[PDB]
């Protein structure tokens, strides 16, 4: 089974700026009746992947001069000379050569901005959410950059991690930011057994983490 | 390429996919299957060739089958024990390229695993904790919770707080489905002015307001 492995994971680009993204497979990509099967993938928020560039290096019907691909055996490149802001999406490599084939992980080619620590609120389970037999916290952490961020719950002085579901918003297309919920959920009789919720965002602009939590007691 | 199956199949159940191909004959070309789960990269599946073999990806080949019609120009996708991690896009699609022309994809199609009626969901209006500190911008929250199938409307005030929300995708979990939505106001309009949060969600038919009060 063929492991494809892009990188990097991410790509912060200004627009104008020349990019590079590498995909390195675990065996050779060997030929097939004469053919190199190595092809190109994007695929932007809302639509099908579309093709970029086949057999390595040749730019499909409808793809600009900036998107060049190249290399053979297990190392190869995509590359566009000055990134456009239609570019920004997901970028996927595929092999096609050694059944079952198989795409890489993917690489997230994303706008460039100043750094933005994320607002963060904390809001304990509702009343009328109570009242039902569940309880549910939930921490917004809003317009932050860069994207890379952990998140933390920590109740009385430990971290827990079953119950926790979270989800993210794309980068937003007014200020170029990211945001994330996350959403600790347990019984309403774990929830009575302790006291100090924490949510807890370590993330590049703050070198200790950024901590917001509540007493249950208190509400 | 047109797609064509069911949105929804129940967790034990079998799903079959049409596929439809124009443009060019299935004697000459193989189809393949990608799938995209919802956090996650595209995944190849299968293809079946020209010639009428298949090939599959080894954790599907058990329960998995494509199948074609040369005459009709059909694909079919049959997969069978679908589990709610099997919730996906899927596309069919030509690849391994060697020319332009001819290469094209599916839509996709939409599909969702589920045991669960259609559900209306509770909805919680979140206020700050009792402690929490004013700025000028206080965050208001909106918890939308154990409903099917998407999608549900969140809006602010009917709309006219659309700057400053962020509503979050929903994701799917014990058969249903969970969003969160925040909302970032002045402390001059909160709690002040009232806030409130309606939630639609047309499936039902249920439209639901819910005001914003801070905890006495
Ligand atoms: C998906 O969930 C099913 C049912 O619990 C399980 O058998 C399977 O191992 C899971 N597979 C993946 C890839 O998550
Ligand atoms: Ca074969």
């Amino acid at each position: 089974d063929i492991l494809m492995n892009q990188t990097p994971l991410s790509l912060p680009v200004s627009l104008g700026d020349q990019a590079s993204i590498s995909c390195r497979s675990s065996q050779y990509i060997v030929h097939r009746n004469g053919n190199t099967y190595l092809e190109w993938y994007l695929q932007k928020p809302g639509q099908s992947p579309k093709l970029l560039i086949y057999k390595v290096s040749n730019r499909f019907s409808g793809v600009p001069d900036r998107f060049s691909g190249s290399g053979s055996g297990t190392d190869f490149t995509l590359k566009i000379s000055r990134v456009e802001a239609e570019d920004l999406g997901v970028y996927y490599c595929f092999q096609g050569s050694h059944v079952p084939y198989t795409f890489g992980g993917g690489t997230k080619l994303e706008l460039k901005r100043a750094d933005a620590a994320p607002t963060v609120s904390i809001f304990p389970p509702s009343s009328e959410q109570l009242t039902s037999g569940g309880a549910s916290v939930v921490c917004f952490l809003n317009n932050f950059y860069p994207k890379d961020i952990n998140v933390k719950w920590k109740i009385d002085g430990s971290e827990r991690q079953n119950g926790v579901l979270n989800s993210w918003t794309d980068q937003d297309s007014k200020d170029s930011t990211y945001s994330m919920s996350s959403t600790l959920t347990l019984t309403k009789d774990e929830y009575e057994r302790h006291n100090s919720y924490t949510c807890e965002a370590t993330h590049k602009t703050s070198t200790s983490p950024i901590v917001k939590s509540f007493n249950r007691n208190e509400c | 390429l047109k797609e064509s199956g069911p949105g929804l199949v129940q967790p034990s159940q079998s799903l079959s996919i049409t596929c439809t191909v124009s443009g060019f004959s299935l004697t000459t070309y193989g189809v393949h299957w990608v799938r995209q789960s919802p956090g996650k990269g595209l995944e190849w599946l299968g293809v079946i060739w020209s010639g009428g073999s298949t090939d599959y990806n080894a954790a599907f080949i058990s329960r998995l089958s494509i199948s074609k019609d040369n005459s009709k120009s059909h694909v079919f996708f049959k997969m069978n024990s679908l589990q709610a991690n099997d919730t996906a896009i899927y596309y069919c699609a030509r690849m391994r390229i060697t020319t332009d022309w001819f290469a094209y994809w599916g839509q996709g199609t939409l599909v969702t695993v589920s045991a669960a009626k259609t559900t209306p969901p509770s909805v919680y209006p979140l206020a700050p904790g009792s402690a929490a500190q004013t700025n000028s911008m206080v965050t208001l929250g909106c918890l939308v919770k154990g409903y099917f199938p998407e999608p549900v409307t969140v809006t602010w005030n009917s709309g006219s707080l659309s700057s400053g929300v962020h509503t979050f995708p929903a994701v799917l979990q014990s058969d249903l489905y969970t969003l969160s939505s925040s909302v970032t106001v002045p402390s001059s309009t909160w709690p002040s002015e009232t806030v409130t949060c309606n939630v639609a969600h047309p499936a039902s038919s249920t439209k639901v307001d819910k005001k914003i009060v801070p905890r006495d």
